[PDB]
């Protein structure tokens, strides 16, 4: 299709369109010609990302200004399918019209999966795939390679290669998916990191997760010449807040901490053995920090940085001398100092959360070391490893950890929280202390990105109310409207199963732990679908220690059985290499004429990245409420900061919450206006959260699908699916909600110019 | 308020000479009381209509019966061209009942390896009637689908009030990638039209391919019955018929010659398809008033058509029906059971 906003060409891949695209492209343009952040609610069920790329894309070809675009996405997952969707569009946009695109355009997940070398490759751990490669390609290891001839140092030699042809240049013209890019970078033995890592200032785009825009530690190579006049897109950014907390949050324990002594006294011994060899370096390092904070070889590091900047990108730093903690001996000494007093601070008996003042204060009575060069322990050690230029980092891994939390608590103050558990509660009567410590406030981090940039966007088929985002966030939005999904057909029977066959109110807020009553009504009520629902059925409970807790027992019942004999069943499994096992097997299971059927958690991963299509995605069940106090009051230690901060008190943030992740696992149910599937859901409680579902899927509700039995809501799905079997093709009420083809978006939205 | 299909694109090949093999399932699935005796024995009383009628209406087809049981299927009629063996396989059949689960596979490699002996001009297909949600496979199934696929054979079924996306994609992955074979049900009369649109031949666009001639010759009967004496089945026959060429007495039968092996027709079977060949254009209702024709039908003696201004009554419709080549009309009555049984347009018949 080729039509337009009133001022730009509208390339559209497909020859559909759908009425909301267009109120969509309305807006987007809108909001484009007015740069602000104006959140706003698309439905899952339509494809966004078409709408999303198209007036995107064009807008950059036909506004000259807007040269760098940034979308960051929940996972990289999605970056690939945002990847492949841009190298269509744009195959299409040249397709449309030629060849006019001399654009580049890239994803970026990490070194982990871009990393080319197979032996690092090879490698499981993130942190060792990016440490080993920053050590095999190192600024200073290569130097033990170049200067001394030696098989000491090996390389990746993709980034050598990197550096041979590829830093010259960009790859041709590919908008590379990360199929494509891996398909050419190992053609070219090339390093798709370090070519992304070359190619931040060229790509006319960027996809990335939203930790490289909101993990300082990743977000600190932000170029202004990519960033500050460009685009920040945003989708299913709601369960973001708690990233954003989460980027800032940090969990200790005092086997850590003894590894942090590990590693602290083995500083002492790196730093003694170094200083009878050379500590002349040492010494001018000394002078190096006299000068200042020696960013002349502390930033300007090709390979060499090994403490990152935990903190936010260098917004709060001072860069004088520390004073005596100049000298590296002292500067362990204090860390030594401080290591045993937070030991002696993790020791507590009790859960205590302390203070960022009162426990720093606590320390300057117990060691009397600064809050301000407290901060420097993160550049000092990222300066001084590399000046012992140490082969390890496993001993060591603990103190940068440390290097940060130092840094973190030094810098930040009645914006986060240090909490010391003195055990978990989950293994409680034993000694396993955690020195908890997170932010509060998730705009902290947003405010540098929110003054960064004025042109940013934020969607979700999930956010409901978009009102809480803006007060917890703490900005001002320019449209704040949700989109309902233009559908002529049902496509989803929303349904609460409030009572079950025993018409007994059920839920999951009773416990966390099993009742037959409830349980057995739950087994009973589950196997009824199996026999009728075909290939594709999930639920999510609402913690995995509950979804194990109902397993075994439901295991014990015969119910068990039962459902292997009519469908197959895949489990949720801690490591994602067996679930993604699991997942394709259970797709092919349900891709296979054998059915499938899914299990998960309504936190769980799956919920985070994972879409089903038709196929894929027919019944999805929501076990009771997701709720999460199954945990400490440290949700509630930040929901009274909430509450004090913001006038929303638990229960209607929580309602918000939990039906904000729970919405977010139910948007992946669809595909397209082709896809459909019955949302079933079973407590108690939903009947009362009709208000804080999204529109469309609110309208989708009707009122007569509440606290319904699941024996009445068998047979309400058993038609559904016939119909929806059926082929259901008017063509002719279609175009209603199809717009049809270069047409009625052309005709009708001009006659309905009034 | 009309349920029509816009046109009907029949106008060439089609699936004329057929070689289909209708696969059951014989589980506890179809032992559920899904319908009033249940989901098979009803099916069983469906099932047995379209035996004779496929031989009505293609009687230059061949066909036998799968079954499948307790995760393996069973053949339980061979491939001919007589009903009767067919039929009266059934009544046994409708006295056995089904029994554990239906295995898709067993079924796809029994009748796979059945359909081989098919000649080309013998058209391969296959129809399923399935009513559970899951297969009992031996082996990779899209391996049998690539191997279907690969024997050319497209292919219909008709599962259940449900749908399952590998026989949504298998029903594709027969008819050319083009998925419009894989039409589930709703009711029983939504069922029986299944039957109804199956006897129909199978036209949609057929690739250019190899045309065979075919050569053979009509048979003649025998006339004595007290010399009653058989060579096909080596019995008594008191009346029969000869073979254009073997010239062997032969009891009344539209099949092919046991001796020197060619069919023998004589003209019925051949007119059959010609009507389905090239059919006619539905008639078309004639508008209650800018019509202005005759006051009754064509084909028939119906004055009545309408209702001449009476508030709604004439304002509902006018039973004219009218065939657009002959542009006469036609009573609803006539004209709908003229395209249903005989199409002979009387209108278009006299020129
Ligand atoms: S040089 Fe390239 S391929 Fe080798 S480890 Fe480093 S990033 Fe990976
Ligand atoms: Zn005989
Ligand atoms: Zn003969
Ligand atoms: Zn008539
Ligand atoms: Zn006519």
């Amino acid at each position: 299709m080729k039509f337009y906003i009133d001022d730009l060409p509208v390339l559209f891949p497909y020859p559909k369109i759908y009425p909301e695209q267009y109120n969509y492209m309305c807006d987007i343009k809108k909001t484009l010609d007015v740069g602000g952040n104006s959140i706003l609610e698309m439905p899952s069920g339509t494809g966004k990302t078409v709408s999303l790329l198209s007036l995107t894309i064009a807008y950059q070809m036909h506004y000259p200004e807007h040269r760098k675009i940034i979308y960051c996405s929940r996972t990289m997952s999605e970056i690939e399918k945002a990847l492949v969707e841009l190298e269509n569009l744009m195959d299409y946009r040249t397709k449309e019209l030629g060849y006019q695109e001399d654009f580049r355009g890239l994803g970026l997940t990490s070194r982990k999966n871009l990393c080319l070398h197979p032996e690092v490759s090879k490698e499981r751990k993130g942190t060792v795939v990016d440490e080993k490669c920053r050590r095999m390609t190192n600024g200073q290891a290569k130097r033990k390679l170049e200067e001394d001839p030696e098989a000491n140092v090996e390389l990746c030699e993709y980034h050598e290669n990197l550096y041979n042809i590829e830093v010259e240049d960009y790859l041709p013209k590919g908008v590379f998916s990360f199929e494509k890019l891996l398909k050419y970078c190992e053609e070219k033995t090339l390093c798709p990191y370090f070519i992304v890592r070359r190619m931040i200032s060229l790509c006319n785009i960027i996809i990335y997760s939203y930790h490289y825009l909101l993990d300082p530690k990743i977000a600190e190579r932000v170029s202004n010449e990519v960033s500050k006049d460009s685009i920040v897109i945003f989708d299913e950014a709601h369960n973001i807040d708690n990233v954003c907390i989460e980027s800032l949050s940090l969990d200790l324990t005092t086997d850590a901490l003894r590894r942090a002594t590990r590693g602290a006294n083995a500083l002492d011994e790196r730093i003694s053995e170094v200083r009878k060899v050379d500590s002349q370096k040492l010494q001018d390092e000394y002078e190096k920090l006299v000068q200042g904070l020696h960013s002349a070889d502390i930033l300007t590091d090709q390979e060499e940085p090994f403490v990152e900047t935990p903190v936010l990108p260098q917004d709060l730093l001072t860069e004088a001398i520390p004073g005596n903690i100049r000298r590296a001996e002292h500067f362990v000494s204090f860390l030594k100092r401080l290591i045993e007093y937070l030991k002696t601070r993790m020791k507590v008996l009790h859960v205590i959360s302390e203070t960022p003042k009162s426990f720093l204060q606590h320390l300057k009575q117990l060691t009397f070391i600064e809050r301000k060069p407290l901060r420097f322990c993160s550049e000092r050690l990222s300066l001084l490893v590399r000046t012992l230029e140490v082969t390890e980092v496993e001993d060591f891994t603990a103190l940068k950890d440390i290097a940060t939390f130092a840094t973190l608590i030094s810098t930040y103050e009645e914006g986060f929280l240090l909490i010391i558990e003195p055990y978990e509660i989950e293994n409680a009567a034993v000694p396993n202390p955690i020195m908890r410590f997170t932010c509060l406030d998730a705009s902290i981090a947003i405010k540098p990105v929110f003054e960064r940039f004025s042109s940013v966007i934020i969607t979700s088929g999930t956010i409901s109310p978009l009102d809480m985002y803006p007060r917890m966030l703490n900005f001002k939005t320019v449209l704040q409207k949700s989109y309902a999904m233009t559908l002529a057909k049902k496509s989803f029977l929303p349904m609460i199963i409030t009572k079950g066959s025993d018409q007994v109110a059920i839920s999951s807020r009773f416990e966390i732990r099993n009742d037959p009553s409830i349980v057995r009504n739950y087994g009973s009520m589950l196997v009824e679908f199996a026999k009728i629902t075909p290939d594709g059925m999930v639920v999510f409970f609402p913690s995995y220690l509950y979804m194990e807790s109902i397993v075994s027992m439901w295991q014990t019942m015969g119910i068990l059985d039962e459902v292997w004999k009519h469908k197959l069943i895949l489990v949720e499994t801690p490591d994602a290499q067996e679930t993604s096992l699991a997942l394709e097997t259970y797709r092919k299971a349900c891709s296979n004429g054998r059915g499938a059927i899914l299990l998960s958690v309504a936190r769980g991963k799956v919920s985070e990245g994972i879409d089903f299509d038709h196929q894929y995605g027919r019944t999805v069940l929501m076990i009771g409420i997701p709720f999460q106090y199954t945990e400490s009051r440290i949700l509630k230690a930040r929901l009274e900061f909430m509450r004090e901060n913001y006038r929303i008190r638990e229960n209607d943030f929580l309602s918000f919450d939990a039906m904000r992740h729970a919405a977010q696992c139910l948007g992946r149910v669809l595909r397209g206006k082709d896809d459909y599937g019955v949302m079933v859901l079973a407590d108690r409680r939903f009947s009362r959260k009709r208000s804080q579902l999204p529109k469309w899927i609110a309208q989708g509700l009707s009122d007569a699908d509440l606290n319904l039995s699941t024996d009445m809501a068998i047979s309400n799905t058993k038609q559904f699916l016939r119909t929806m079997a059926q082929p259901t093709d008017p063509k002719d009420q279609e175009g209603v909600s199809v717009w049809s083809y270069e047409d009625l978006i052309k005709h009708q939205n001009s006659r309905k110019d009034q | 308020k009309k349920r029509t299909a816009k046109k009907n694109i029949t106008p060439y090949q089609r699936g004329i000479i057929r070689s289909l093999i209708l696969t059951l399932d014989c589980s506890e699935a179809m032992l559920e009381k899904d319908l009033r005796p249940n989901r098979h024995a009803m099916i069983i009383q469906y099932a047995i209509d379209f035996v004779h009628e496929f031989f009505d209406q293609n009687p230059i087809s061949q066909m036998g019966i799968i079954i499948m049981r307790n995760g393996l299927a069973q053949l339980v009629s061979q491939v001919s061209g007589n009903p009767q063996d067919h039929i009266d396989a059934l009544k046994s059949i409708r006295k056995q009942e089904p029994k554990g689960n239906p295995s898709l596979q067993n079924a796809l490699e029994m009748a796979r390896g059945l359909l081989l002996p098919v000649p080309a001009h013998c058209t391969r297909e296959v129809l399923i009637v399935f009513g559970s949600l899951s297969t009992t496979d031996p082996g990779d199934i899209h391996q049998t689908i690539d191997s279907l696929v690969s024997e050319k054979i497209r292919v219909k079924v008709l599962g259940l009030s449900a749908q399952v996306a590998i026989c949504k994609e298998l029903c594709k992955a027969t008819n050319y990638g083009d998925e419009s074979f894989y039409k589930i049900l709703l009711d029983e009369t939504h069922l029986k039209e299944l039957f109804n649109e199956a006897v129909t031949p199978l036209p949609v666009n057929k690739i250019n391919k190899g045309f065979t001639l075919v050569k053979m010759g009509f048979p003649t009967r025998i006339f004595e019955d007290t010399p009653t004496f058989c060579s096909c089945h080596s019995k008594l026959v008191y009346g029969g018929y000869f073979c254009p060429n073997c010239h062997s007495k032969v009891c009344s039968l539209p099949t092919v010659c046991p001796c020197c092996d060619l069919m023998l027709i004589l003209s019925t079977h051949l007119a059959r398809s010609y009507h389905h060949l090239m059919p006619l254009k539905t008639f078309a209702e004639v508008p209650t008033t800018e019509k202005f024709r005759s006051e009754d039908c064509f084909s028939c003696q119906s004055r009545f058509p309408x209702x001449x201004x009476x508030x709604x009554x004439x304002x509902x419709x006018x039973s004219r029906y009218r065939c657009e080549d002959c542009k006469q009309e036609f009573c609803v009555d006539c004209d709908v059971f003229i395209h249903e049984i005989l199409h002979n347009c009387p209108g278009c018949e006299s020129k």
